[PDB]
């Protein structure tokens, strides 16, 4: 999101919006016609009244909500990770049920999901996309924005932020020279790596210390470890 | 050069910051005599920022229900937290925010665990609740001679386990009666159908790509790739899949088949992170 580079048409049509309240306030990204990914941390006192939650679909540029190219949907069940403590940040990872069925098009396709025995091995490049603040201080009402930043082993992760256990649930991706972040603004947005020329989901963003801060990246949480979860009610 | 301002200047008089949020705690772990507990000031309000824990206990076995006779709280600034464990590990189960009736929690464990989170502004009332405890207070006794018992806890003596249609008002059959059984991984395995309670696989006396396609299709993967078998290892009531006009498929059991094997599918994947972005590529 910081200091990323303006995406094209169709280029993500995994990543879709959250809006309560009029106002875009967390993202998520597309799994299954029905269901979506987010980050619990961001869904945490609304999931109580799904009714007032608006599922956007293919939400390219932000300007435009009732366009053709965007297809609107209601959220109809909040489903938020159990193994939830909102103290260490820890499986910040929740799941949505659409209240329609969702097709799929040309600027709106699903996403993979890690299997069994599939981890990213560190020092791989992985996008990463959202809506939130790119200067840390301003506002993004504009196209949506892009970045790719490499992954990150946990061991050095703890010694730059030593604030947490991190732990083997976290993976950190981010430079250490700063500049490139995405944990402001929108939160829910995903970690994407590339294994194949297929695509794959790694991470959904989480907490993060400071955007641009020299050697100080974000965190994000490993769907490796949610999907038995996630699949248990995909369908 | 200004002089003489020999007066108190700073005329105003100093006061403490509003600092020092803290806790108040109040109520802690207590045992089944104990029921009916306010917050801390819970007719009245309740401090802000103050984190607070109600650990319910009940005897090994039993389950914990909760009743919030009044509640009234803050807006999603403020939540309810709820954790069985408290050990080694908690679910949050449910989570209450918001003025207005909320629903019953029942736990999962002997142990309850409430915690209170709250702002610096917008104090409400607050809320309270009690318990009774029980056996198996959530859980619905399953029904005896032979019924099969769903998520939900509704009993049927035989409409489902993949019929022609899920014969149930609550439809919580997700599952599926055919799985991949003695394979490598998730997109290989061997073909195994259960008719009621018993696994068997489809024989492969007409064996084409439409059906196994649609076998694909039911387990929740892509079209048929890789499909043959290898040899037969397997003893029991087989059935035969044969192609139909309409889009289902039709299982018939007989034991009498010439020629069994066990066949082997490897589904392709479903639909994927696939870029359809329309850009002009450089010649570079
Ligand atoms: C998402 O995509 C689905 C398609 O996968 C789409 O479903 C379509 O819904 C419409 C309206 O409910 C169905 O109605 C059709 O309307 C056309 C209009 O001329 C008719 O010609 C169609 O008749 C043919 O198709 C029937 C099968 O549905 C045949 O039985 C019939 O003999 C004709 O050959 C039909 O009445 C349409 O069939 C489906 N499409 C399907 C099932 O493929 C849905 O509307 C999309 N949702 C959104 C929000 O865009
Ligand atoms: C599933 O795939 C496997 C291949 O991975 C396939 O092969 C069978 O594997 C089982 C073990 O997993 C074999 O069972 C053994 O067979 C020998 C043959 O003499 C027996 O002596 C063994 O007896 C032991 O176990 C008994 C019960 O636990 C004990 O009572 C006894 O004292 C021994 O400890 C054991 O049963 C089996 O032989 C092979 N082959 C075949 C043809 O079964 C397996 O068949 C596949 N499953 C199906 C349903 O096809
Ligand atoms: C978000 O919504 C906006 C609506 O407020 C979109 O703005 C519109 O974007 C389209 C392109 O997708 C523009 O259409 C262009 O029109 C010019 C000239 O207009 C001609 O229109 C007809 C032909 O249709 C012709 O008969 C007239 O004489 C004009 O010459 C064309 O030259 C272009 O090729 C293109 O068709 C709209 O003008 C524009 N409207 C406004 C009010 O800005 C915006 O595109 C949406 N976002 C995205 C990413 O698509
Ligand atoms: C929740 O349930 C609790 C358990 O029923 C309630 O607390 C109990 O309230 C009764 C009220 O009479 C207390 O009874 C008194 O007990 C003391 C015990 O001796 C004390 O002194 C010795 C030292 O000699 C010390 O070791 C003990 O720990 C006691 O502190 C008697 O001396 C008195 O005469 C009287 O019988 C219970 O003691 C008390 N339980 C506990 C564990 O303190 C409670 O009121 C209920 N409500 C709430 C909001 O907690
Ligand atoms: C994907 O990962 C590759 C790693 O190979 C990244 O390539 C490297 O990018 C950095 C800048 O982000 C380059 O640093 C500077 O490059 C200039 C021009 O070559 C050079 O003159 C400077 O001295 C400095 O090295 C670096 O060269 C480049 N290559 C390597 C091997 O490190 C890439 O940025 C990542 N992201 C994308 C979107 O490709
Ligand atoms: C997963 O990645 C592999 C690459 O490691 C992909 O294989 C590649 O597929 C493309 C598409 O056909 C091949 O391009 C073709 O190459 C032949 C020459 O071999 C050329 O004559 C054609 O005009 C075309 O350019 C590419 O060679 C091939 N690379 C290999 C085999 O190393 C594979 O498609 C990826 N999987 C998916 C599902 O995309
Ligand atoms: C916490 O303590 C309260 C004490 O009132 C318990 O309330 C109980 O609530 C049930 C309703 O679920 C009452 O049954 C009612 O009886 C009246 C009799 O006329 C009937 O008209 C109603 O339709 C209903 O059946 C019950 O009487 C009431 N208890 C008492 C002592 O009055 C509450 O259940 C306790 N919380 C938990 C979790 O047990
Ligand atoms: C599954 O494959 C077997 C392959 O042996 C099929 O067996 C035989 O298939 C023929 C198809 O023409 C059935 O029709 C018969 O054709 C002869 C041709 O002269 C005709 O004289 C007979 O009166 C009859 O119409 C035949 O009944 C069938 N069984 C035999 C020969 O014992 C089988 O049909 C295939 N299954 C399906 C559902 O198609
Ligand atoms: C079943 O899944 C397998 C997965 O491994 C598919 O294998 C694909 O194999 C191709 C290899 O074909 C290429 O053909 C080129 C000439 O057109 C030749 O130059 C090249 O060396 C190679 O032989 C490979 O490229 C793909 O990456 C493999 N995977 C996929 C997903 O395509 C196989 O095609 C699948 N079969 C069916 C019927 O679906
Ligand atoms: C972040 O991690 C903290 C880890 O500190 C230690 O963690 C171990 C893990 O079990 C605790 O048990 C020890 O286990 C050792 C074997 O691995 C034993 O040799 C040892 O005797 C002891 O049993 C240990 O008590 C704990 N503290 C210390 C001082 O070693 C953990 O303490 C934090 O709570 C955790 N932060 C969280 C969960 O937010």
């Amino acid at each position: 999101i910081v200091g990323g580079s303006n995406a094209k048409e169709g280029a993500w049509p995994w990543v879709v919006g959250l809006y309560y309240g009029g106002r875009l306030l967390c993202g998520a990204s597309l799994v299954s016609s029905d269901w979506l990914v987010s980050a619990a941390a961001c869904v945490y006192g609304r999931n109580l009244e799904p009714s007032k939650w608006t599922a956007i679909l293919g939400l390219h540029m932000k300007s435009n909500l009732t366009s053709p190219q965007t297809v609107p949907r209601l959220i109809d069940e909040i489903v938020i990770n159990p193994h939830y403590n909102r103290r260490r940040k820890d499986n910040a990872i929740a799941m949505m049920h659409l209240e329609f069925k969702v097709n799929y098009t040309d600027y709106i396709q699903p996403i993979c999901l890690p299997e069994e025995n599939q981890v990213f091995p560190p020092g791989r490049n992985c996008s990463i996309a959202g809506w939130g603040t790119v200067v840390y201080q301003g506002t993004t009402a504009n196209i949506l924005q892009e970045a790719d930043v490499p992954l990150l082993s946990n061991e050095r992760c703890q010694q730059q932020m030593p604030e947490y256990n991190i732990t083997e649930n976290m993976i950190c991706a981010g430079y250490e020279e700063g500049g490139i972040d995405s944990c402001q603004g929108d939160a829910g947005g995903p970690l994407m790596c590339q294994e194949n020329n297929r695509w794959f989901l790694a991470g959904v963003t989480s907490f993060g210390y400071k955007c641009a801060l020299p050697n100080r990246p974000g965190v994000y949480a490993r769907v490796s470890r949610f999907t038995e979860w996630i699949q248990s009610f995909l369908h | 050069i200004c002089n003489g301002s020999l007066y108190p200047e700073p005329t105003l008089v100093p006061t403490p910051p509003p600092e020092l949020p803290t806790d108040c705690g109040g109520p802690f772990e207590l045992w089944e005599p104990n029921t009916t507990f306010s917050s801390t000031n819970f007719p009245n309000s309740y401090p802000n920022l103050a984190f607070c824990v109600w650990i319910l206990n009940a005897q090994k076995g039993k389950n914990i229900q909760l009743h919030f006779q009044e509640f009234d709280l803050a807006n999603i600034n403020d939540v309810v937290e709820i954790r069985d464990g408290e050990e080694a590990d908690s679910l949050l189960l449910a989570v209450y925010t918001g003025p207005g009736p909320v629903k019953d929690v029942f736990s999962t464990t002997n142990r309850m665990t409430v915690l209170l989170i709250t702002n610096d502004v917008l104090a409400r009332g607050g809320f309270k609740a009690n318990f009774t405890t029980g056996y198996h207070l959530g859980i619905p006794e399953p029904c005896k001679a032979d019924h099969f018992q769903c998520k939900n806890g509704e009993c049927v003596p035989l409409v489902n386990l993949c019929d022609g249609h899920l014969h149930c008002e609550d439809g919580s059959d997700e599952a599926d009666c055919v799985r991949f059984f003695n394979g490598t991984t998730n997109n290989n395995g061997l073909v195994r159908f259960r008719i009621q309670s018993i696994w068997h696989t489809a024989c492969a006396e007409n064996w084409t790509t439409q059906i196994s396609n649609d076998v694909c299709q039911l387990l929740g993967l892509g079209s048929g790739n890789s499909s043959k078998p290898i040899f037969p290892t397997d003893g029991g009531p087989f059935v035969k899949l044969n192609t139909a006009p309409d889009g289902h498929l039709i299982l018939t059991p007989s034991q009498q088949c010439l020629q069994d094997s066990l066949i082997r599918l490897q589904c392709n994947h479903k639909s994927c992170g696939k870029k359809l972005a329309a850009q002009d590529i450089t010649p570079k």
